């Protein structure tokens, strides 16, 4: 009657805490992906 | 021989992975910190494989005197 | 905050991965001068 709403507020704060830590992870992910994507685009022009 | 650029970048990346993998592996001989180190390095290896592989799925491929 | 940039990274990573995943089976399906 009361605590379900604020426990879901606890869950949305915990998800906000989840979606900060892997910033470095996704930065490394995107940089590696840009590297492989540009190597592929430089490859695919040759064929 | 006769290798494209994606293969070159993948080889250059896997060498760095080999070095850090056999770097952290020597610390085998709490288990908590070493288990999470194993987790991070396994997941990075698997992620790199998964995101490299479709680029190889896309395309297919002297000296004398 | 890192929050907005992390969700931008999330969206662009997921779009790249989705495009790869849905393009790839079409390549799985089929296999494949000037003179004078």
């Amino acid at each position: 009657v009361v605590t379900v709403f604020l426990e879901k507020t606890l869950n949305i704060l915990e998800e906000k805490g989840r979606t900060v830590s892997d910033y470095r992870k996704q930065l490394e992910d995107l940089q590696s992906e840009l590297k492989y994507m540009q190597s592929f685009l430089k490859d695919a022009e040759r064929q | 021989k006769r290798t494209n650029e994606t293969l070159r970048t993948l080889v250059a990346d896997l060498r760095e992975l080999v070095y850090e993998a056999e770097d952290i592996l020597v610390d085998c001989q709490l288990q908590y910190k070493k288990s999470k180190r194993l987790q991070e390095i396994n997941e990075r290896i698997t992620k790199i494989k998964s995101q490299v592989e479709p680029y190889f799925e896309f395309i297919t491929p002297d000296r004398w005197s």
